[PDB]
RNA sequence: UUCAACCAUCAAGCCCUGGGCUUGUGUUGGGGACCCGCGGCUGCUCGCGGGCCCUGAAAAGCAGUGGCGGGCGUGCCAGCCG
């Protein structure tokens, strides 16, 4: 890959929050 | 007073001397100034030091422009302290850094004619390299039959 | 030619047993992929300035032959059209080596970051380009292309022989089955990059390979470089050699004239 | 209101939303008519087509005029075009009626005299030379005077057209026009004696002569065959002074 | 003088960081009187 | 104020103008064109700013006629950048010796509001009234030279300043460089 | 070789006014400008380094 | 006028049985609307987030800094709603979000990331903790001047 | 107080009817191993040009060679050549 893709990517280590599942 | 030294890196091509000197000459007039760059080629490395007549003048320069984002670069700028400034960072500076061209001196090197004098002690040198190299071939169980070198 | 092809035979004989018993100290595979390198040396250099388009030279045992071979085709625009070629009316081993095809439209938007010239250098082995735009691509491709001589792009004619030309409409192609014999004997053809220097070196072949087949590619390579590339022909050849990429290089021809002509004898 | 709306999609950089909203400006720079129209205007000035007949010397005058003036922004180039055009256009309907009356070469100008429908018509026309603007005149003033004039002037040409059962507005050549045409560059179809005094005779046209005064005299007092010098432009019978079917050649060299 | 070079770089860095649209026009009232302005009827 | 972002982009500008004009130098290699001045790159190098100041392009909106030869063909595509040009037709040239036609007497600019100021400055060419003039330039004669000298620059004017909107906007948009052919004839009936 | 004489363009705005469609004025050349005063705004007032 | 052309084109490929997928490309725009933006935020799908510095009610953006921290998100504050507008087709908007670009801008996206990072963030991290306000008026000020200097005197 | 785009998306010339050849000069900087070719250097080494990897458009003195013109012998040239 790409060190632009990773910069892009990147995010924190807490895990993503939904509302409700998705489709 | 005392002068102030900031080093400035990721340059994007096109900040040079003179583009250097009258952006930076807008924040003070600017004692010294030199781009660093390779002999071989003249190519810039992408970082220079410049000397400003003014230390928080320098100061003053150098927050304003770190992490600058100019054509894709973000800039570095630091203002180095007086203790490490190297006694010979300035040397060659505020003037110009010449592109020579080594690899057509070296061509016309091989163009222009020598004497038999010359030509002996090129021609002495040219078997001591077959030489070496036939005994070093010796091992790989190579042979090679070189033709004599007439001498002029 | 001044060549003696007994000698040459000798020398890839000796080169190859070399190859083989460094490499034996997977063996096999070691001993592949191992190319071999023809060096000729020069009186003067051979060239007032870098040339970065490549000169071919047609062999009898074709080069880049193994199916692993990656091979990417640059075009002017557009590059749908030569993409619809390759997927319709190419020969299928053709369709295999061809990994991508790319417009210089695309290749200026996707690849001007140097990391991105970088990963397109290394996804494919061999790079061919129409000589429509092929002046364009030091500029598109950077020293990542072009500070090694490798994997330059290799010019190939893709234009029809006889206002701004609308891609769409129009492509300005010659046909197809030329087009494959034209990236067929380029993707075969061995290399000749000329630069201001006394040495010259050519990939004619690979250890695997048989002496003999080794001797002729390196014969008619000699033949057609002397003849079209070097000035002053014979009289400024000084020497050639072969050699290993880490073995050491054995003579094929050596001159008994260290000098271009008597104008360089002056007393 | 409709331009402070372009200035808004120009500022938020809306140049689809900005082009599309400056098409409903009409803007003469592009359209060659005035800005606003003036049809309604006409009829309330005008009660009678005499009426009209009686300020075509004011109309005329100011019209041919402006057709040889530089562009501005008060008049533009392709208002000035379209003066020409309707200059050209009413010159071809007194040819083909053989209206023109007289004409006098003075030191202002030439003056032009016609009768149409029994009323008489002078109007005074400038010789082709640079024309000085000076500040002396209110020249923005005179545009709107431009702008009133043309609007008549295209219905005077449309009703005397339609009298005479011709086909308004004539068939434009911009090829010819373009190549120097002038007067040639037009065809005058039909819809769906002092007139014959030139009628035998063939001339040619010397460079250094006047050539759309001449043209135009001769044509309305009887000529068909007028040739002139390629540099006056297409259009012409023949362009080789050595034609032997020449009778008469106009000169001014000494 | 020290002050001035200063004042230098500070505007320098004031154009380098915001631009150069520094200064704005105000009117000037000549009365202490505001008026509502006159619209289109 | 000037930005860092504007020197950078100036250095640029100048190095591809040095590399556009060695290469004009080392490739080296009649008809009547119409050539107009329009906006460019701000700092320009002393060949072509010679060459503009030898056609008498300084200004903007500034309009030439010249003659198509080998070295005003060279002069041509070293200016380029700063040029408009084309195949002005006869109404074009017609309509700008007409309505914009401005003479050099005295070093003056004198209007052409009479044929004698033509008699007493190019009457020893033979050319004796403005149609002689037109006649010379368009053909391209012999004194084409002296026509073209006589002719002071004409002055072109900007359409957009008739709209409020884009009062401050140039009309001739730079980057369409070469030869413009026949459609130099558009923007001289525009800004004529 | 005729040198004309006048200005059409001058004598049709005569006409105009002698006529009486429209009085004589002068050109100004110059408008009166509004008396404004220069201010400094408060962002690069509070700009501080 | 760009959404009625689409819609024009893949009814026409409706029409010669076609799916709309195969005429229309995956867009890529910028993302805005608030309720829209959070969600993107908390499903860490944002790359970069631009928030107005003039939304009143305040609290609408007020939390979003802190959001945007705990996701790891880089975010910047930015001067207009009305500029955010123009990027949208509106005459204000709260927040943008982009999540992902094309392959061409991947790269300056990236550089723009890493910029938002290293010049703004960092540079605010000590004075984003710290409490505003408290400046004095001008004769205030004045008179708390004339007031020390007489007790430095005195 | 605009960080855009803009080379040849083919031309010209040879062979003289074959679709081939020639010219059109255009490359970010660093780092690591390591096989060579040729120039000097008593020689090491230093140059010039290749071969193998690494890298966000990354960066912390080490600057090294001779002249025409131009500027005030010259750590001066948004000018060239060597």
């Amino acid at each position: 890959g790409l060190k632009a893709d990773e910069i892009i990517a990147q995010r924190s280590a807490l895990p993503a929050v939904s509302v409700r599942k998705r489709a | 007073s005392q002068p102030g030294v900031m080093y400035i890196a990721r340059l994007p091509h096109g900040f040079y001397e003179h583009e250097l000197r009258g952006y930076f000459s807008q924040f003070g007039e600017i004692t010294r100034l030199r781009v660093v760059r390779n002999k071989k080629t003249g190519a810039s490395r992408h970082r220079a030091f410049i000397e400003f007549a003014d230390a928080e003048v320098a100061d003053i320069a150098a927050r304003t422009m770190d992490k600058y984002l100019l054509f894709g670069h973000i800039l570095t700028c630091k203002i180095v302290p007086p203790a490490q400034v190297h006694p010979d960072l300035f040397k060659g500076a505020n003037r110009r850094f010449k592109v020579v061209p080594w690899n057509k001196m070296a061509g016309r090197q091989l163009e222009r004619p020598l004497s038999e004098s010359q030509w002996q002690v090129k021609v002495a040198k040219e078997e001591q390299r077959r030489a070496a190299r036939a005994e070093k071939l010796k091992e790989m169980g190579y042979e090679f039959e070189a033709p004599a070198l007439k001498v002029p | 030619i001044p060549v003696d092809p007994d000698q040459t035979l000798k020398a890839c004989k000796a080169l190859l047993a070399h190859i083989k018993k460094a490499a034996a100290a997977d063996e096999e595979s070691t001993v592949a992929e191992t190319p071999i390198w023809l060096t000729l040396t020069t009186k003067k250099h051979i060239h007032d300035s870098h040339r970065l388009q490549p000169g071919k030279i047609i062999l009898p045992h074709p080069l880049n032959t193994s199916e692993e071979i990656s091979v990417c085709l640059i075009t002017a625009d557009p590059q749908r059209f030569y993409k619809n070629a390759v997927a319709d009316e190419f020969p299928e081993d053709l369709r295999a080596k061809i990994g991508r095809v790319i417009d210089i439209s695309h290749l200026k938007a996707k690849f001007k970051a140097y990391e991105a010239q970088r990963k397109l250098f290394s996804e494919h082995d061999v790079f061919l380009a129409d000589t429509r735009i092929i002046n364009r691509l030091p500029k598109a491709l950077g020293k990542t292309f072009y500070k090694t001589t490798t994997k330059r792009p290799i010019p190939v004619v893709l234009m029809a022989q006889r206002e701004k030309r609308d891609p769409l409409e129009n492509a300005n192609a010659r046909p197809i089955p030329e087009i494959v014999a034209e990236i067929r004997k380029a993707i075969g053809a061995a290399l000749v990059h000329l630069s201001p220097s006394t040495n010259t070196a050519i990939k004619v072949g690979y250890a695997n390979w048989e002496p003999e087949k080794l001797a002729a590619n390196i014969e008619t390579v000699i033949r057609e470089l002397v003849e079209r590339f070097v000035p002053q022909k014979w009289q400024n050849v000084r020497n050639f050699y072969v050699k290993g990429p880490e073995t050491a290089a054995l003579p094929i021809y050596q001159t008994d004239e260290l000098w271009l002509d008597e104008s360089k004898v002056v007393p | 209101a409709l331009e402070k709306k372009i200035s808004r999609a120009l500022g938020r950089g809306d140049v689809s939303n900005a082009a599309r909203l400056e098409r409903n400006a009409n803007l003469p720079e592009k359209t060659g008519k005035p800005r606003y129209t003036l049809n309604h205007i006409i009829r309330e000035r005008y009660p009678t087509f005499q009426d009209a007949l009686r300020d075509l010397d004011d109309c005329l005058s100011m019209l041919f005029l402006f057709a040889n003036l530089p562009s501005t922004t008060a008049v533009p180039a392709k208002m000035i075009a379209r003066c020409e055009r309707l200059c050209h256009e009413f010159q071809h309907y007194l040819i083909v009626t053989h209206s023109l009356r007289k004409s006098f070469l003075s030191i202002k100008g030439i003056y032009y005299q016609a009768n149409i429908q029994g009323e008489d018509i002078l109007w005074l026309v400038p010789y082709k030379f640079n024309q000085r603007i000076v500040g002396d005149v209110d020249f923005r003033i005179m545009g709107t005077f431009v702008e009133f004039y043309m609007t008549l002037l295209g219905f005077v040409n449309y009703r005397l057209y339609t009298s005479i059962g011709l086909k308004y507005p004539p068939k434009f050549d911009q090829v010819k026009d373009d190549q120097g045409a002038e007067l040639a560059a037009f065809s005058l179809e039909g819809l769906n004696d002092p007139s014959q005094l030139f009628a035998n005779f063939t001339f040619f046209l010397s460079r250094e002569t006047p050539r759309q005064p001449l043209e135009f005299i001769l044509r309305a007092f009887g000529c068909k065959r007028i040739g002139w010098d390629a540099v006056l432009g297409e259009g012409a019978f023949t362009t080789d002074e050595s034609d032997p079917r020449i009778t008469h050649q106009i000169i001014d060299r000494p | 003088s020290k002050a001035a070079k200063g004042a230098q770089a500070k505007k320098a860095a004031q154009a380098a960081l915001k631009g150069v649209h520094s200064h704005k026009k105000t009117k000037v009232r000549k009365s202490t009187t505001f008026h509502r302005p006159k619209t289109l009827v | 104020f000037k930005r860092a972002e504007k020197y950078v982009k100036e250095y640029r500008e100048q190095e591809r103008e040095k590399i556009r004009l060695a290469r004009i130098a080392k490739q080296q290699g009649a008809k009547l064109v119409f050539v107009i001045r329009i906006k460019g790159i701000n700092k320009i190098p002393p060949k072509p700013r010679k060459i503009l100041q030898l056609l008498r392009l300084r200004q903007i909106n500034n309009g030439v006629f010249v003659k198509v030869t080998k070295a005003t063909a060279e002069m041509i595509k070293i200016v380029e950048p700063w040029v408009a040009y084309g195949y002005p037709n006869l109404k074009s040239v017609r309509e700008l010796i007409y309505k914009r036609g401005y003479g050099k007497v005295n070093g003056q600019r004198i209007p052409l509001t009479d044929n004698a100021i033509i008699e007493e400055n190019l009457g020893k060419y033979g050319i004796i009234c403005i149609e002689d003039l037109i006649h010379e330039i368009f053909t391209v004669g012999p004194n084409f030279k002296q026509a073209a000298n006589f002719l002071w620059p004409f002055k072109l004017s900007n359409p957009n300043g008739g709209f409020r909107p884009r009062k401050f906007k140039h009309f001739i948009e730079g980057g369409d460089l070469g030869n413009r052919e026949e459609h130099i004839n558009a923007l001289i009936r525009a800004m004529n | 070789r005729l040198k004309p004489e006048g200005n059409l363009l001058k004598d049709r705005y005569r006409s105009m006014i002698v006529r009486g469609k429209l009085e004589a004025r002068r050109k100004i050349p110059f408008r009166k400008q509004a008396k404004t005063k220069l201010t400094e705004k408060w962002t690069f007032k509070d700009f501080r380094i | 006028q760009e959404k009625k052309e689409r819609l024009l084109r893949e009814a026409t490929a409706i029409k010669e049985g076609k799916k709309k997928e195969d005429v229309s490309k995956k867009p890529y725009t910028v993302k805005y609307g608030l309720n829209h933006v959070v969600g993107l935020i908390e499903n860490k799908k944002a790359s970069l987030v631009l928030i107005a510095n003039d939304v009143d009610p305040i609290e609408l953006v007020v939390f979003l800094p802190a959001l945007c921290r705990k996701m790891g998100i880089p975010y910047a504050i930015i001067k207009g709603k009305a500029r955010l507008g123009t990027l949208v087709h509106k005459k204000t908007a709260a927040v943008v979000a982009i999540t992902e670009v094309r392959s061409e801008d991947k790269n300056e996206l990236a550089k723009l990331i890493s910029a938002v990072k290293e010049g703004y963030l960092e540079k605010v991290e000590d004075t984003r903790k710290r409490w505003g306000g408290g400046i004095m008026g001008f004769k205030a000020q004045k008179r708390e001047e004339k007031r020390k200097k007489s007790l430095e005197t005195a």
